[PDB]
RNA sequence: CGGCCCCCUGGACGAAGACUGACGCUCAGGUGCGAAAGCGUGGGGAGCAAACAGGAUUAGAUACCCUGGUAGUCCACGCCGUAAACGAUGUCGACUUGGAGGUUGUGCCCUUGAGGCGUGGCUUCCGGAGCUAACGCGUUAAGUCGACCGCCUGGGGAGUAC
């Protein structure tokens, strides 16, 4: 199992659906026996540059231990859901089960 | 017949050769320059500029063991960087 | 601090290693070690991708 | 007459140069390296120095003309003092290229200098339009400064005691070409290959330089006295 | 690859002489030991010393006289690429008999003069002058 | 290269600051470089030449200046 | 490449003494497994020339080893090439 | 070979050990990889730009300069198989004074903080002996040697003809 690290930015108008989305992703990972080492809703945030002409995207961070097949499925979900503006899944060696610097 | 002992006693008599300061006797007095001995590889012809008083006449004559800053040894011909290290703190 | 790896989420440090215009500062000026410099550059690029840092000092 | 180790240590002969500037032909004459500054092996130095002194003494005894070559502005005063103390010849300012190899020419220069000095001083004529006195004086000073020590040497020297081999490399080379024994002080940066009687030691430090002069002077005096 | 150990040894000796090294060390072999012994006997080196049990190292102590190398020249003759064998009447005289030629004969490795006296030829290993 | 003219700041001073900022950014130099297509070989050559030039000059300066100049 | 457990298993199978990682047969087995694994990759990625270079190197080394086995001890060679199913 | 991310994957390097036990080096024929231009079939085509057109310059200007501009440059899969494909320096191994650096490992030491002393690997410059026609190379040799291969034998004709 590969330690991943997902960060996805959601359209601020879809901010009310965000807790549910986190729950869904977690549920799927668990279903596939995937551990979830940290999960931080960073909330609404001012973009350093406007993406698709809109500002203040809702950032979620999620460091996860899962298989790569399930990661692929998650990525597909991100790409097709018209709510999450950007995503980035990036492999890591060690699960960084520690609070993020902005929360810290 | 034995060198380690004498050399290491001369060493033990060094305050700090590497980094900060050692005392030393004047070798001569010059114009805007004072030559102070070091006991190291050479002698420190330090500039007397840092010893400039307000009234223009210098307060270092032949003899003083001034607090010359004896660092930066062996710059080719000798050693000289400063002489007001301890005289400023 | 002897950090193991510079973090792209750690913005303040990055903000110290990008100039006003958003360009990455040369290793000569910042004095960073080469290994760290490369790591830092990668982190900055990632942040820019995630709109945590800006690509350029332009309007917004 | 030999030199003691305590005296040598006090003088500061043991210190050498930085490790980046040493010459590996001087790599045998090194004990260790304290604070990126070479330490010369005084154990190998002292016997060698003694041998050199003995040879010098012997030459003096057979009335050898020693030449003390030293051009460092720190050691110029000292070398001159030593030479005059033991009535020997010296070169405290720039060694003229081909002083020994082109001796018949530096001889011509010497003759000219002698004539100028004699007229200037013993002549005491003074009248020369003023221009001649200023120009002549300048010329006389330059010649005296450059060749004043070797003016009385008459011919070539029978031995060459030399302060620092790297600084006074030209002199050593000249000596080698003519074939004259060399007694060189050789710091760690210097090259010892041309030197016949290598003396490991600190060419730079004044106390050390003075010590070298004094010992050599004493031995030459003893030899002459015989 | 290392393809000629004797050649390597000869090279080591030459380089040591050049660089004024007191002793030269290399992996010991039986042939090497014999060669070293011959050299010592003829007086081109001061001594040799084999040292170790599992993989022993031959250490030759080189010879100096007036600042210059005693072994003025030392050339391999027979080599893996081209073996040289001579008959007793064809045995070479190195430097007109002053230098020696190490020849491996039926009765062991010996100098050329000794081989000639005996009356037998062999592989001419090297010249030394 | 954003600049804002401060309250009761002279114009000339503001301009000077702007020029300085531009110089730090190095915008003009970049445009000049991108004016025509430099071949990769040429770019490599220029970089190599610069490296050689700098090293040689520095060596000459550090060394070379330990002699009687007059 | 090849996973650690797989390598361990191979060593255990063909190794005279389970810590005999260097034995010729074991070496051949390890190379063979790696080669077999990489076939799928190269079928997929025909232009991965650098990787195929590595594969070629592995094949050459294995061949050299096999030849050595043949010359040294024939029975072992025959048994090994029967176990692994290598052409000749 | 140059944005970032994921998936598959080859090599190099260090550390301690353990294992096999000469299994090695080189290699004619042979086999593979091989910039750019070029060729085939199918896509793509913003920018640049052989050919081409017009405008300048000039005695002329089938060029340099200017405005345009098609193959091509890009993608897929085949072919071609050459370059100043250069370090104008074959591969492998051993030995021989040094200095200042860069990069990436690694051991201990009080990490007095980015340090101190080692020990590797790759790499840039300077330089000694030696070598060289000289220029220069100089522990990454063009120094001292060993193994194997390729190549040269006056300039042109000619890397041309068959
Ligand atoms: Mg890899
Ligand atoms: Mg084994
Ligand atoms: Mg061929
Ligand atoms: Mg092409
Ligand atoms: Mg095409
Ligand atoms: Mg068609
Ligand atoms: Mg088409
Ligand atoms: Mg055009
Ligand atoms: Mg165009
Ligand atoms: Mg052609
Ligand atoms: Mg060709
Ligand atoms: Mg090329
Ligand atoms: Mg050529
Ligand atoms: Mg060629
Ligand atoms: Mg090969
Ligand atoms: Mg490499
Ligand atoms: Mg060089
Ligand atoms: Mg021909
Ligand atoms: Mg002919
Ligand atoms: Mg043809």
């Amino acid at each position: 199992m590969r330690h991943y690290e997902i960060v996805f930015m959601v359209h601020p108008d879809q901010s009310e659906q965000v807790p549910g989305m986190i729950e869904r992703y977690t549920a799927a990972i668990t279903g596939a026996e995937g551990k979830i080492h940290r999960l931080e809703d960073w909330g609404r945030r001012q973009l350093a540059y406007p993406i698709n002409k809109l500002h203040k995207a809702h950032y979620v961070l999620m460091n996860v231990e899962a298989p790569q097949e399930v990661i692929d499925e998650l990525e597909t979900t991100f790409r097709f859901n018209d709510a999450v503006i950007r995503s980035m899944v990036m492999r890591t060696k060690h699960a960084v089960t520690e609070a993020s610097p902005m929360v810290k | 017949e034995s060198f380690a002992q004498l050399f290491e006693e001369s060493l033990k008599e060094i305050e700090t050769r590497p980094g900060s300061i050692v005392r030393g006797v004047v070798v001569a007095i010059d114009k805007d320059v004072v030559l102070v001995d070091a006991g190291l590889k050479s002698e420190s012809a330090i500039p007397a500029e840092q010893f400039k008083n307000a009234q223009g006449e210098l307060e270092i004559q032949v003899g003083d063991e001034v607090d010359v800053a004896l660092d930066a040894v062996e710059d080719g011909f000798g050693e000289t960087l400063l002489s007001r290290e301890k005289a400023k703190r | 601090e002897g950090v193991q790896e510079i973090d792209y989420k750690d913005i303040a440090t990055l903000k110290n290693y990008i100039t006003e215009s958003g360009k990455i500062v040369p290793s000569r000026i910042t004095g960073t070690r080469a290994k760290y410099q490369r790591q830092l550059a990668r982190a900055i690029k990632r942040a820019r991708y995630l709109s945590l840092l800006p690509y350029t000092d332009r309007h917004q | 007459a030999t030199v003691s180790m305590r005296d040598m240590l006090k003088a500061g002969v043991h210190f050498g140069h930085q490790t980046r500037y040493w010459n590996p032909k001087m790599k045998p004459f090194i004990f260790g390296a304290r604070n990126k500054v070479h330490i010369i092996n005084l154990e190998k130095t002292v016997p060698m120095f003694n041998e050199a002194l003995a040879e010098l003494n012997k030459i003096a005894s057979r009335k050898g003309k020693i030449l003390f070559v030293g051009t460092k502005r720190a050691a110029s005063e000292a070398v001159k003092d030593a030479a005059l103390s033991c009535d020997q010849f010296f070169v405290n300012h720039r060694w003229l290229g081909g002083m020994l190899t082109n001796w018949k020419t530096v001889r011509q220069s010497i003759k000219r200098l002698k004539d100028l000095e004699t007229q200037s001083q013993d002549g005491t004529f003074d009248k020369l339009t003023k221009k001649e006195a200023l120009m002549r004086t300048r010329e006389l000073e330059k010649l005296e400064n450059s060749l004043g020590g070797i003016k009385d040497m008459g011919g070539l020297p029978d031995a060459l005691f030399v302060i620092d081999a790297d600084h006074e490399h030209i002199a050593i080379k000249e000596a080698n070409n003519l074939g004259i024994p060399v007694f060189a002080i050789v710091d760690t940066n210097s090259d010892p290959d041309g030197v016949d009687f290598v003396i490991p030691g600190n060419d730079d430090a004044i106390r050390a330089v003075t010590l070298y002069l004094g010992a050599v002077a004493a031995t030459v005096r003893e030899g002459r006295s015989q | 690859s290392m393809q000629d150990p004797i050649a390597d040894m000869l090279t080591r000796i030459r380089n040591g002489q050049a660089a004024n090294k007191a002793a030269v060390t290399m992996p010991s072999s039986k042939l090497k030991v014999a060669i070293a012994n011959v050299l010592k006997e003829e007086g081109f080196i001061e001594d040799f010393k084999v040292e170790g049990d599992t993989k022993p190292e031959l250490e030759l102590t080189l010879k100096y006289f007036q600042g210059k190398a005693v072994v003025e020249s030392i050339q391999r003759v027979s080599r893996p690429g081209l073996r040289i064998y001579k008959r007793k009447d064809e045995l070479p005289k190195v430097m007109a008999g002053l230098g020696i030629a190490v020849v491996s004969t039926s009765k062991g490795v010996m100098t050329d003069r000794a081989a000639r006296q005996a009356g037998l030829g062999g592989e001419i290993i090297c010249y030394v002058a | 290269p954003v600049i804002k003219v401060r309250e009761n700041e002279p114009f000339d001073v503001a301009l000077r600051r702007f020029k300085r900022s531009c110089e730090k950014a190095g915008v003009l130099a970049e445009v000049r470089r991108r004016e025509f297509y430099e071949k990769p070989t040429t770019e490599r050559k220029r970089a190599k030449a610069s490296a050689v030039k700098r090293h040689a000059k520095k060596l000459a300066r550090e060394n070379a200046r330990r002699t009687r100049l007059y | 490449s090849l996973s650690t457990e797989a390598t361990a298993k191979i060593v255990s199978e063909f190794g005279r003494d389970a810590n005999d990682t260097g034995s010729t047969e074991v070496q051949v087995a390890l190379l063979t497994a790696q080669i077999n694994h990489l076939q799928g990759h190269f079928a997929e990625h025909k232009k991965d020339h650098h990787s195929r270079r590595g594969l070629l190197r592995m094949v050459s080394q294995r061949r050299k080893l096999l030849d050595y086995l043949k010359r040294k001890d024939v029975a072992r060679y025959t048994q090994l090439i029967e176990r692994l199913g290598l052409r000749r």
